[PDB]
């Protein structure tokens, strides 16, 4: 007839269907947390880099040599040498007081007809004087001409 | 080794698949148990309480966990003590 | 010195990397120099005062 | 003795279909399987050269390239045309080192199934080495018969 | 222009020089005396014409 | 007492000799030698037993160890490919080919 | 791919047992990753994130373990790839290689059945962890290194018995 | 007796085609196949 | 036969053809042009292949 | 006496091709270059 609304609120019935109905999900949940290392994958992962993700489906073949991973190295530091190497222009910040909100940066390549890249960063998981790594985000290519 | 680098996490671990262990399916019964005892009012028959008195008497022991008794005996034995007590 | 930093208040922050241009010399011994641990010890220059 | 000779003209025939599996499983690749696997992966390899040849291009095509009473005449557009076929190309590239992955995955299939053929064939040679023992017994039955 | 890691080249970055070749008064259809270094420590580029 | 031996496994570890190996596997007396040789070095190498001479490491031997010299397979490889280059060169595929 | 000895050295890069060598001169630190080598124990408390990359880089100690399991996975991979091919002398490789992730796992820890858990009641149980698990059901050992003991100690079996890879006489 | 030594080699062909098949049909999808399915796909994004 | 081919028509192209009190009128990117088409047949010759 | 050098060569052609080559002079030694020591062109993708 009726369950306490209240009750219903909590994270663990908000968690019902994906996790805890079952009793495999919430013990794959429970060890995913406490034991990180058995299910993290190198190939793929979560937040990963475009680079990185050119990197993997680049080595990914039946055929692996020693000049063939060492060429698939130099072309991902290829990548992240000229991602690493861009310069800040501008930036722009999402909220009223600098306190909170996020940052948009805007950044250029080392390249004659320039591209341009856009990163922002988050004000609010900022504390304690230095920024947490979690809240950079990675440079994302713009794809009209600028 | 592992042991001398990887341990230490944990003051004292117990063997997969034991009746103590957080991932043990007795830890799975408390965890449910917990939340789902409140879901009605006391005064409600559909008090889990009221509607399943003896769970609420349940054991946890390995006991419990690894003896496949049948099920049906269970729901004889419980709707028996049942009309035993009405 | 080539740092690119954010201020605000007291809190400098730094935003470009100087690692990739120094990285150069590293690479031109090859991959078990890039990955080395004193190529993870390239300096950044400092930011501001 | 006659059925005997049937069945090592049976194990003759399940030798040579092991032996042949075997010879096309231990050499799964040969010199120009993995030759066009190179060939194909050092297509994907030009998109950063392409990208930098056509961004050389529309920067040096802004430039004035008419002078005297009349002026400008330069391609205000170079850019978005850049963007555009570097754009074109990517979708070439990915097609390529995505057709490369795919040989690579029907040549590791088609030698997963040289092994379904080659344990067939040595299990079929093993079955007729014990039916050969039966028919020894059998044939030593009927000496004892005579 | 530089090379790359995997072997490509960058694109090529323009510099104005009108004036200083205006500046060298070179006979007509004379390639200027172009002289490159790599200076040792300071990264610097000399560039004289 | 000096080395800590407690078990079975651990008088394998010390004297590289496996005692609980059953008396059907027949190894070669000199094969037997190697693989001792080669179970002590591991264990100095990773540095199990407590101190390895580190300049003894440091020779060119222990560093071509785990790529050439574990295996007598690679180290024999190695040696008749230095001697004996006709047997592995391939028209096919040369490195520094143009 | 099964290209063990090229997989050896890219899975050296980042960690090696065996230690560096630069310049000539052994060198002191065994991890060749900075936050790999400076994170030398677990944070007070994880990080409660979903995603197990989120929480091992909070927490870069779970890298470790992930770059040892790695290495047990290569020196097994190489083990049975030796073991498959059933000739004596390369059966003696396989032991080496066994050995050699054996005394990388080290000693097993031992467990004692007899604890303190003392069969609570549901209600009970329910009370104790009704603040704010752990309060009342202990942490396990990871299900996966202890297989890896057992996969371990059951090939070294074969092994030593004469038998085949998958206990075949 | 060897006949029952002949059936016996006939079950274990048979045990070992049908977990080889069952292996190639748990993972029918590897790691390199939908690479290539993603690969194929990002190129059908690029029309905007 | 087509790199040739691109290459004569680039260095044809970099000629002037508009004269008068109008000069210039060259491609000047014609050469990064003609070596952008060479690099774009280069991958389909190499899948044909 | 020590170091590389590097040499930039032009094909006939005339839309030019530049290649660049380069040397060692540490194996140089007793007046002949080694053969090892030189490498070979390399073309030039940028325009020149």
């Amino acid at each position: 007839e009726n369950a306490n609304s209240g009750v219903i609120s909590r994270q663990f019935f908000i968690d019902w269907d994906k996790y805890n109905k079952r009793y495999s999900t919430w013990a794959g949940v429970s060890q995913l947390v406490y034991y990180p290392e058995n299910y993290i994958d190198p190939t793929m992962r979560i937040g990963q880099t475009k680079m990185m993700d050119a990197l993997l489906q680049s080595v990914s073949q039946s055929q692996l040599n020693a000049d063939t991973v060492e060429d698939a190295f130099m072309s991902y530091l290829t990548s992240f040498e000229q991602v690493a190497n861009l310069k800040v222009i501008s930036a722009y910040h999402d909220n009223i007081n600098n306190d909170q909100g996020l940052t948009y940066f805007i950044g250029l390549s080392e390249t004659d007809a320039g591209e341009y890249y856009w990163r922002s960063v988050d004000h609010s998981k900022f504390n304690d004087g230095k920024f947490a790594a979690n809240a950079w985000s990675e440079w994302h290519k713009i794809d009209c001409p600028i | 080794g592992y042991n001398n680098q990887f341990s230490g996490r944990a003051s004292q671990y117990v063997a997969p698949g034991t009746v103590s262990s957080m991932f043990s399916p007795a830890a799975y019964l408390t965890e449910l148990y917990r939340e789902a005892r409140n879901l009605h009012a006391s005064d409600s028959v559909y008090y889990l309480d009221t509607r399943r008195p003896d769970l609420k008497s349940m054991a946890l022991s390995q006991q419990n966990m690894d003896i496949e008794l049948s099920t049906l005996s269970l729901s004889n034995e419980l709707l028996l003590e049942s009309i035993k007590t009405e | 010195n080539g740092a690119q930093y954010m201020q605000w208040q007291s809190y400098r922050t730094r935003l470009n990397t100087l690692f990739a241009r120094q990285l150069v010399a590293r690479a031109t011994t090859g991959i078990d120099t890039i990955l080395s641990m004193e190529t993870q010890n390239i300096q950044e220059p400092q930011l501001g005062k | 003795d006659a059925e005997k000779t049937v069945l090592e003209k049976s194990k003759a025939g399940a030798q040579s279909r092991f032996d042949s599996y075997g010879k096309l499983y231990d050499e799964n690749i040969n010199a120009g399987e993995n030759q066009a696997m190179t060939l194909r992966a050092s297509a994907a390899g030009l998109t950063t050269a392409v990208q930098a040849s056509r961004l050389a291009g529309a920067a040096a095509d802004l430039v004035p390239n008419i002078f005297g009473f009349a002026g400008g005449g330069s391609r205000w557009g170079a850019i978005a045309e850049a963007t555009g076929y570097v754009m074109e190309f990517s979708a070439n590239v990915m097609n390529t080192e995505a057709d490369k992955i795919s040989q690579s995955e029907t040549y590791r299939r088609r030698r997963q199934e040289w092994e379904i053929q080659r344990n067939n064939a040595e299990a079929e040679l093993k079955q007729i080495d014990a039916q050969l023992k039966s028919l020894a017994v059998r044939r030593e039955a009927a000496v004892l018969q005579k | 222009a530089h090379i790359r890691y995997d072997g490509t080249w960058n694109t090529p970055i323009t510099f104005d020089v009108n004036k200083k070749i205006s500046e060298l008064k070179l006979e007509k259809n004379r390639a200027p005396g172009l002289y490159c270094a790599g200076y040792q420590g300071e990264d610097t580029l000399l560039v004289m014409f | 007492a000096a080395a800590a031996i407690k078990s079975r496994d651990d008088l394998y570890q010390y004297l590289l000799i496996d005692n609980q190996v059953s008396a059907a596997i027949k190894t070669t007396r000199i094969a037997e030698a190697i693989a001792s040789i080669q179970l002590y070095v591991n264990r100095a190498l990773e540095n199990v037993e407590e101190n390895a001479n580190s300049g003894v490491i440091s020779r060119q031997f222990f560093i071509d160890w785990d790529k050439y010299n574990k295996r007598y397979s690679t180290w024999a490889g190695v040696s008749q490919l230095v001697y004996y280059p006709e047997n592995y060169i391939d028209p096919t595929m040369r490195i520094g080919q143009t | 791919e099964q290209n063990f000895d090229e997989a050896n050295r890219w899975l050296k890069y980042v960690w090696s047992p065996s230690g560096y060598i630069v310049h000539g001169q052994i060198q002191n630190y065994q991890w060749n990753v900075r936050p790999l080598l400076e994170d030398t124990s677990w944070n007070s408390d994880p990080l409660d994130s979903v995603d197990p990359d989120a929480v091992a880089q909070h927490d870069p100690m779970h890298y470790k373990v992930s770059t040892f399991m790695r290495t047990l996975d290569l020196l097994i991979a190489r083990g049975d790839h030796a073991y498959r091919q059933l000739e004596r002398d390369t059966l003696n490789e396989a032991k080496m290689w066994y050995m050699q992730a054996l005394h990388l796992l080290g000693d097993k820890p031992y467990l004692p059945l007899s604890t303190t858990w003392s069969d609570p009641r549901l209600d009970r149980a329910a009370d104790i962890t009704t603040q704010n698990l752990t309060d009342l059901f202990l942490p396990q050992i990871n299900e996966v290194m202890m297989n890896y003991w057992q996969t371990l100690a059951q090939r070294v079996y074969n092994l030593r018995h004469n038998l085949s890879i998958d206990g075949q006489p």
